[PDB]
């Protein structure tokens, strides 16, 4: 019921705690501050 | 057969740009057509090739600040979600930057379109192109391949990068509406498209950049003004009203029926279970005025492979935009690789054009015509000759 829930976002497309983006225009970039980890 | 909007390689490549199960491959409404893996585990990655006009994600947080209801906001940070309280603030924007603070999203046009690592000849693909180019790194700082979806403001000429890949969440069950109820982490939120508002956004898939001037000959991106979309059969075009599938709906306005291509029940949807429409759906519709004078909207799943010319009528795909109008943003500069308009694709000059007509469709008692007007062809069904309608 609350695993279901966790299985629903996943479903819906709920992406992977990243750390890092590497874009190639303008390098490896990271988020200052901590972002909300449910988002 | 004789369809003659199969008639030849240039007639096919313009009709061809119609089929989304071809083109764009993924859903339309909710696009979530690829699995990838990060840290040993499986996610869900929009995949769609063609750039979606119009849609925008509709969020539901509740009418106070600091909430502003626009996913092309900033995530939010865990301070600003602690500071707010439930449900998450800000939107869906990547909010990550560079060590010096620069910014990855929004990124304007203007430092794009002069850039080398940026190929694309249109604002529209180099947008595409800067997501295509942006990749997660995993625990161990390797890059995989999982991309992010990317918003165009037209308007604004700002490519955003998502650095939420949903689209849809609905359910008191997983999230509220206007923060009710208060215990739960999500605002709710879905896919739309508006009849005034927010034409200059364009969503899409990081993987419209993978090729990133594809787009401009094989997707549907303009509404087709003056045809109604059809499917040839037994040696004629039926529009979709002939077909029995088809869902008509009455209609204040074009508008509307533009919208309800996209937000119809049956639209290529990947939304769960993790279902893969590969762009099959009620995808395509147009707008018409019946013989009473009240507006029309007629929906199919049905790929268009002929036209019905009707004046009136207006052909509106759930990718497309409203607008019959190619704007600048995704017209190339060098005229030479730019690709056919409608006109020039359904041109024709009298003279070298005959009238004809096709065999009787006794089950209908109708047949084909097709001939030259204005200088574009005309393709309807009319009676059969008197001959013919005994045996219908
Ligand atoms: C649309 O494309 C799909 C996939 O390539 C194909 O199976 C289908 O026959 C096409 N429909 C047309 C061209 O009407
Ligand atoms: C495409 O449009 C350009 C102008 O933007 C030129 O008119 C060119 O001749 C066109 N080519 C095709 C294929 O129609």
């Amino acid at each position: 019921s609350a695993s279901d829930i966790t299985q629903h976002l996943n479903d819906s497309g709920l992406g992977p705690a990243v750390e890092c983006l590497e874009n190639l225009v303008v390098g490896p970039v990271c988020p200052a501050a901590v972002v909300a980890p449910a988002v | 057969s004789g369809n003659p909007f199969q008639a030849n390689v240039e007639m096919k490549t313009f009709m061809e740009r119609f089929n989304l199960t071809h083109h764009h491959q993924s859903g339309i409404y909710v696009d979530l057509g690829q699995d990838k893996e990060v840290d040993g585990t499986l996610y869900r990655e929009p995949a769609g090739l063609c750039p979606i006009w119009g849609k925008h994600i509709e969020l539901q947080q509740p009418d106070r600040p600091p909430y502003r209801n626009n996913f092309l906001e900033d995530v939010p940070t865990e301070k600003e979600y602690k500071q707010s309280g439930n449900p998450l603030p800000g939107g869906f924007n990547l909010n990550f930057v560079t060590p010096s603070g620069q910014r990855i999203s929004p990124f304007p046009m203007e430092l794009l379109e002069k850039n080398s690592n940026i190929k694309a000849s249109t604002d529209l693909g180099r947008c595409a192109e800067f997501a295509f180019k942006t990749v997660a790194m995993d625990k161990n700082n390797k890059a995989t391949k999982y991309r992010y979806p990317f918003v165009y403001d037209s308007k604004k000429r700002l490519c955003h990068i998502l650095y939420v890949s949903m689209q849809l969440m609905e359910g008191k069950k997983y999230c509220s509406v206007k923060g009710e109820p208060p215990d739960l982490t999500w605002y709710c939120f879905k896919p739309r498209k508006s009849v005034t508002e927010n034409h200059h956004l364009i969503y899409g898939s990081a993987y419209v950049g993978e090729n990133p001037d594809a787009f401009i000959s094989k997707c549907p991106n303009q509404a087709l003004r003056g045809y109604r979309f059809g499917v040839w059969k037994k040696g004629r075009c039926l529009d979709y009203t002939e077909l029995t599938d088809t869902v008509i709906e009455r209609v204040e306005s074009k508008a509307q029926c533009w919208v309800k291509t996209f937000e119809n029940d049956g639209v290529a949807s990947d939304q769960p279970d993790q279902p893969h429409s590969g762009g099959v759906g009620r995808n395509y519709g147009f707008y018409y005025v019946d013989t009473t004078g009240e507006g029309k909207c007629a929906l199919s799943d049905q790929v268009p492979d002929c036209l019905v010319s009707d004046s009136a009528a207006v052909s509106y795909t759930a990718a497309g935009s409203l607008s019959e109008e190619t704007p600048n943003f995704i017209i190339p500069s060098n005229p030479s690789v730019t690709p056919p308009t409608p006109e020039t694709a359904l041109q024709c000059t009298a003279d070298k054009f005959p009238d004809s007509f096709g065999a009787c469709d006794v089950q209908a008692c109708k047949r084909q015509k097709t001939s030259c007007v204005g200088g574009q062809i005309q393709s309807t069904s009319v009676d059969c000759t008197a001959d013919e309608q005994n045996e219908c």
